[PDB]
């Protein structure tokens, strides 16, 4: 089955917003 | 509006004689109704 | 053939019998010996429906008449008028 | 060089009437499905094309159907 | 007036007879030869299935969705247009 | 509903197709649409239009 | 004798449909864009 | 189509190929209106013409007994003056029907096919206006119809406006048939059947040439023949 | 580009699709001639698909 | 009235079904001389109708 | 079909688009492969951009969608616009072929 | 059934009966109406 790549490494959390990598976090 | 190639006894100003004939009566019956 | 809004699509928004009937009548068709048991259990069912079409046609042979005499009743007058 | 003096009328294969001429007269039935659908359209729009004083040999493909 | 209804009624009524009659004839001739009626049966039945199953990829959310193009050489009614389709300039 | 589509033919072919191959196995029942319309009590109300009709006419 | 002559235009409408009143207002567009075109030739 | 349209037990149609049969009878008429004008020499025992006589009084489409009308209008066109099948095959029932339909005052094609059918059928004239004017219901709708067939759908000078203040110049299709035939049944002489209908009906046609000045050029010969 | 944003309104892609298979196809046409008039030609037949017998029957049972 | 007649929706007489056995009904060639009837009646009708002003 | 529940759609991919806009550009991966090629002070890596190009499909996908919606029409409304001359058990029903020909009945020529 | 039989056998020959009997009641008003429109005419 095709799906589109569920691409997890770019998506910014949303609960915490303090855990992600540092490029990603301004 | 799709046009084509054939073989006929009639030249091409024959053949555009005939759609005349045709197409003034098909004319006809059409804007008459 | 992308998939780019399928998954947006998926966040937001999340028979039988005639199959046996129809392996029934091709089981039907095999041996002659059911066929005979068909005919006469058909051959009932067209007379429950001649006793149904009496019962329609008995019925137009009453509703013409009233309008035939709905054109007595007018043809009559005319037994006068044109006397007169 | 010799394949630039092509002449221009037949490279596109057979013309149209010749196919459904064949078409009928093999045995193929889907062949034969177009070639009906395209004489009833050619009957209908400008039926002179299927004269039978012009193309004699085409009544006896029209009575073995 | 009232004479249009009851030639209504009449017409009504008459459908009605025609139904019937057409109910009588299918078990008769089923009565005369059941063979070539139930292969008759087995063949128009699964003719208007497919016919009516003609039309159930051409709704809202099942063309708007990736369930057509995709994977659906099982399919291969459209998306094999394409060779075609471009070919004559439509897009 | 005035208009007829293709799908409304096949749709009422395929239907009274199957309705006519169930009264064989007795799968279903369809007396409501039998006696609604022989219904007795009507067919002798009518009938004693008919013999009303036949005291008034001699 | 043989004449390689090219066919008349056939009105191969793009939708099909099968009633008759839906179709006369555009094979009575297709005769005038046809006979117009067609009477520069004589 | 003809052991359809009787009723006959041999080969009673299967209802469930009807619309396999249906439009397969409209496309043989179509042929057998266009090929009738070649078999114009019509015999006495014809099976066309039984045939189609049969079909006419079953049938209730518009357009098929338009085409069984003009199918026998043109078989019976170089005819004959003394023995074809027109002088016996019409069983009476049929030609109390085509008379029938000039009775429809709305409809207008079937008027003129049904006054063309009888002007074809009244053209030899010895053993035909006998046979036309022969029965009490179809000698006599004639009489009421065809003065009244004249002033078809043109605008007389009416005279209820006159009545409740307190020219048509020209004529239409029917009318047109009308006085064609009419003056074509004034030419019955010796006084037979036709004159004696011919005479019954100059005192309500005189009515109506003094409203309509084109019944003057036509209704010629039949003023002529009085 | 000349592309539009795809937070514009017109996000519809099946507004007048209209399948062949809902198509009108063409029955018989039944005639009124008058209030008087039971032994005319009652309706026509040119170029139909169904008789007037199945066609009756489909008004008869919707109606 | 019109020179052509008014087409409508609902049907206007079908026809009388003539493959039913005749062993058994028996009727429906009553119903067809009561019909034949109607219609001489209405002929004669529809002639007095238009010979009232003529 | 429903305009409420197609605005809840079209409200959540503006929220990607405006999500992946900001983004900084100076965007680069580092995997755990990078080890076996012994990149020196100035060597230029060849998976220094597997998370770039991954952040720009999206991105231009994303804007290129009612685009693929308007030639998914000119598909549809030309393979489903026919649909009885291609599909085989339609153009074979009796009631198809009926209509199909008798659309093509040329009117009748008066004597 | 046997309702419906009852009900069906003795109605024919009240049906047959009935036609018939209005056969001579509308042949005898003809045949008395034709008379008259000849006196009419006259």
């Amino acid at each position: 089955k095709k799906e589109f790549p569920v691409n997890l490494t770019i998506k910014k959390n949303v609960y915490d917003s303090a855990q992600d990598f540092n490029a990603l976090q301004d | 509006a799709v046009f084509d190639l054939m073989t006929s006894p009639f030249t091409q100003e024959e053949v555009l004689i005939k759609e005349i004939d045709f197409l003034k009566n098909k004319l006809l019956d059409l804007q008459s109704l | 053939s992308l998939p780019i809004e399928d998954n947006y699509i998926r966040e937001v928004v999340g028979s039988k019998l005639m199959e046996c009937v129809n392996d029934a009548v091709q089981t039907l068709l095999q041996g002659d010996d059911k066929l005979g048991k068909v005919s006469d259990k058909s051959r009932e069912i067209s007379e429950k429906y001649i006793e149904e079409s009496q019962a329609i046609i008995q019925e137009l042979v009453k509703l013409t008449m009233e309008k035939l005499e709905s054109k007595f009743t007018k043809l009559c007058d005319l037994e006068t008028q044109l006397e007169m | 060089n010799v394949f630039q003096s092509l002449p221009k009328e037949t490279a596109r294969g057979v013309d149209d009437l010749t196919r459904m001429e064949m078409a009928l007269l093999s045995g193929i039935p889907e062949e034969i499905k177009w070639s009906l659908k395209k004489y009833l359209t050619y009957s209908n729009k400008a039926p002179y094309m299927i004269s039978l004083r012009t193309l004699p040999d085409l009544l006896p493909l029209f009575k073995t159907f | 007036a009232e004479d249009t209804a009851k030639l209504r009624e009449i017409t009504k009524l008459a459908l009605q007879l025609n139904s019937s009659a057409q109910k009588y004839q299918f078990f008769h001739e089923l009565s005369l030869h059941p063979r070539e009626t139930l292969t008759h049966y087995l063949w128009s039945s699964k003719q208007n299935e497919l016919v009516l199953q003609g039309d159930q990829y051409f709704n809202e959310d099942a063309a708007r969705t990736s369930d057509i193009y995709s994977n659906n050489n099982n399919d291969r009614s459209l998306m094999g247009n394409i060779s075609l389709l471009y070919s004559q300039g439509r897009l | 509903y005035n208009n007829v589509t293709l799908k409304n033919l096949t749709a009422f072919q395929l239907l009274s197709q199957r309705e006519n191959i169930c009264e064989l196995l007795n799968l279903v029942e369809s007396t409501e649409r039998h006696n609604s319309i022989i219904n007795p009590e009507r067919q002798r109300m009518s009938l004693e239009e008919m013999k009303k009709m036949l005291d008034a006419l001699k | 004798p043989l004449n390689w002559v090219q066919g008349p235009a056939i009105f191969h409408m793009l939708t099909s449909p099968y009633t008759q009143d839906e179709i006369i207002n555009h094979e009575m567009n297709f005769l005038k864009g046809r006979l117009l075109e067609l009477q520069e030739i004589t | 189509f003809q052991c359809v349209a009787t009723g006959d037990n041999k080969w009673q149609l299967y209802e469930g190929n009807a619309t396999f049969f249906n439009e397969l009878t409209h496309y043989t008429l179509d042929l057998m209106e266009a090929i009738s004008s070649y078999i114009a020499p019509a015999m006495k025992d014809d099976h066309y013409f039984q045939t189609l006589v049969s079909i006419l009084n079953y049938t209730k489409d518009r357009y098929m007994v338009i085409s069984i009308l003009r199918s026998l209008s043109r078989l019976l066109v170089r005819s004959k003056a003394n023995e074809e099948s027109a002088a016996d095959n019409l069983d009476h029932k049929t030609l109390s029907l085509i008379v029938s339909f000039l009775l429809l005052e709305c409809d207008s094609e079937l008027i003129i096919a049904s006054l063309d059918f009888l002007y074809q059928y009244i053209l030899p004239g010895s053993q035909r206006i006998t046979e036309l004017f022969k029965s009490k219901e179809c000698s006599l709708i004639l009489e009421a119809t065809l003065p009244n067939l004249l002033s078809y759908n043109i605008a007389t000078p009416d005279y209820h406006l006159l009545q409740k203040h307190k020219f048509p110049q020209e004529l239409s299709d029917v009318s047109k048939v009308a006085c064609t035939f009419l003056c074509l049944l004034s030419n019955d002489t010796d006084d037979g059947a036709g004159s004696a209908f011919c005479q019954r009906i100059r005192p309500l046609v005189l009515h109506k040439l003094a409203d309509i000045p084109p019944l003057t050029l036509a209704l010629s010969e039949y003023m002529e023949n009085t | 580009s000349n592309i539009p944003d795809p937070t514009l309104p017109p996000t519809e892609m099946m507004t007048r699709f209209l399948h062949p298979n809902w198509y009108a196809l063409p029955t018989t046409v039944w005639l009124k001639y008058g209030n008087y008039n039971s032994w005319a030609p009652s309706f026509n037949e040119n170029g139909t698909v169904v008789d007037s017998t199945t066609r009756g029957l489909i008004w008869l049972e919707r109606i | 009235t019109q020179t052509n007649p008014v087409p409508v929706t609902y049907p206007t007489d079908a026809y009388i079904p003539t493959y039913l056995p005749d062993d058994k009904v028996s009727n429906l060639a009553d119903l067809k001389k009561l019909i034949e009837m109607d219609s001489r009646l209405d002929l004669y009708l529809t002639r007095r109708r238009l010979d009232t002003s003529i | 079909g429903d305009p409420d529940t197609e605005i809840r759609i079209s409200a959540r991919i503006s929220n990607r688009i405006n999500e992946l806009e900001r983004l900084p550009a100076n965007l680069g991966t580092y995997s755990l492969d990078d080890c076996l090629e012994f990149i020196t002070k100035d060597d230029l890596s060849s998976r220094m951009d597997t998370f770039k190009i991954k952040a720009l499909v999206e991105l231009k996908s994303l804007k290129l969608l009612t685009k693929q919606k308007s030639i998914r029409q000119k598909l549809i409304n030309n393979v489903a616009s026919q649909a009885h001359h291609n599909i085989p058990y339609l153009r074979d029903s009796p009631f198809t072929a009926a209509a199909q020909r008798s659309v093509q009945i040329r009117s009748k020529v008066i004597v």
